[PDB]
């Protein structure tokens, strides 16, 4: 029996344009625990991306933190990919600064 | 003071044909992770993962490691076991999570102690409040009691979770404590948004604070916005500290009718902010 | 510290 993983995609500190930052990419509430996980800028898979260890919470269900370090603009798009077992196909969540 | 825990989460992955299982133990003191021990090394050994915990000596890690190493190929037996009970092909990926700890109240006496089992993520057997006897969730998990009554193990483990479960919560906390009681305020502000038409979204940012546990509310005037406030998860900055948000959608100039309270442990009263267009 | 578990 699988657990569908949440998604949220969000910087570290407040977005503001031309200031390096980091980008989150905090996956909740899914088993097994086997999970793929990119994220892309503009279309592009970003190569340097860190992993939290994983760990589990009381309901059983697996958690990880993915980040990269970024510099946001204006123009520029972020999402990050999940893949799971649960899901016939990846899960993309795009970046929105406003969140 | 409150109540205090020591608490293991562990894990054992079946990757059939692509090697062993994957194991993996946490240690967690008041639900911070201060040990663990990750299979997928060399010389996989049990490791610190808070600063108090360097204190322990040679003797402690290799103690612990040993402990670990062992705990993992008998759960890399239980993987097999279980594709008995449950008559599973050998090919699959299986998992089996155990929770094993004890809470303890500022007394320093036992508040409760446990230890629960999950297979695929589904409970699977669990120690009762009285540490006395197991709850099955399955027929397959009705075995396994058996096999831990007849060869007698729920006071083996009654044992550990009133003593030395007890004793090593006391001896971390008083070495954890300055760290574990650690404390950040939440810095918080308003931002606002566009909406279609005559509406605009309000939303309430608690950010860089811990523990992670609080609450945002927003206010019309002295009633709380039960319905249709919009807030996430509680997340991890990455730096130790959590952020939060939580936000209504207002008419269009009657967003000084609605105020944020954010409410945090630690801080010397509950905020309360309202937009502020510069 | 940590116990040992039963095999299952």
């Amino acid at each position: 029996i699988q657990k569908t993983p949440q998604i949220q995609v969000y910087s570290r500190h407040p977005p503001e344009n031309g200031k390096p930052n980091i980008l989150n990419c905090y996956v909740t509430q899914f088993h097994p625990p086997h999970i793929e996980i990119q994220m892309l800028k503009n279309g592009k898979k970003i190569p340097k991306v860190e992993m939290s260890d994983m760990s589990f919470s009381k309901d059983w269900s697996f958690y990880i933190l993915a980040h990269t370090e970024f510099t946001p603009t204006e123009t520029d798009t972020y999402a990050c990919r999940v893949k799971h077992d649960s899901m016939a196909e990846p899960k993309t969540v795009y970046w929105d600064r406003d969140m | 003071m409150g109540p205090h825990s020591l608490r293991y989460f562990v894990t054992a992955v079946s990757r059939p044909g692509l090697g062993e299982p994957r194991y993996m133990e946490v240690g967690y003191v008041d639900d911070t992770e201060f040990v663990r021990f990750d299979s997928d090394a060399e010389n996989p050994r049990y490791e610190p993962r808070a600063r108090w915990m360097e204190q322990e000596g040679p003797e402690y890690w290799e103690r612990e490691t040993q402990k670990a190493k062992g705990n993992e190929q008998s759960f890399r037996v239980d993987l097999r076991t279980l594709l008995g009970y449950y008559n599973q092909s050998k090919g699959g990926s299986h998992t089996i999570q155990v929770i094993s700890g004890c809470e303890v109240g500022s007394d320093g006496r036992l508040l409760r102690g446990y230890q629960q089992y999950a297979y695929d993520g589904c409970d699977y057997i669990a120690l009762n409040e009285d540490l006395k006897t197991w709850t099955a969730a399955d027929m397959a998990a009705l075995i396994t009691k058996h096999k831990w009554e007849q060869a007698g193990e729920a006071e083996r483990l009654r044992a550990y979770l009133e003593g030395t479960c007890v004793e090593w919560l006391r001896r971390y906390l008083k070495n954890g404590n300055a760290t574990l009681l650690r404390t950040d305020s939440p810095k918080a502000h308003v931002t606002h948004h566009s909406r279609p038409e005559d509406k605009v979204t309000l939303r309430c940012w608690a950010l860089g604070f811990y523990p992670a546990d609080i609450t945002l509310t927003w206010q019309l005037n002295g009633e709380e916005l039960i319905q249709d406030m919009e807030l996430v998860e509680t997340r991890p900055a990455g730096d130790g500290t959590f952020q939060k948000w939580a936000s209504v959608v207002v008419p269009l100039g009657k967003e000084q009718y609605y105020t944020c309270h954010v409410y945090h442990q630690g801080l010397p009263e509950p905020l309360t902010l309202r937009w502020e267009p510069p | 510290y940590t116990v040992k578990f039963p095999n299952m």
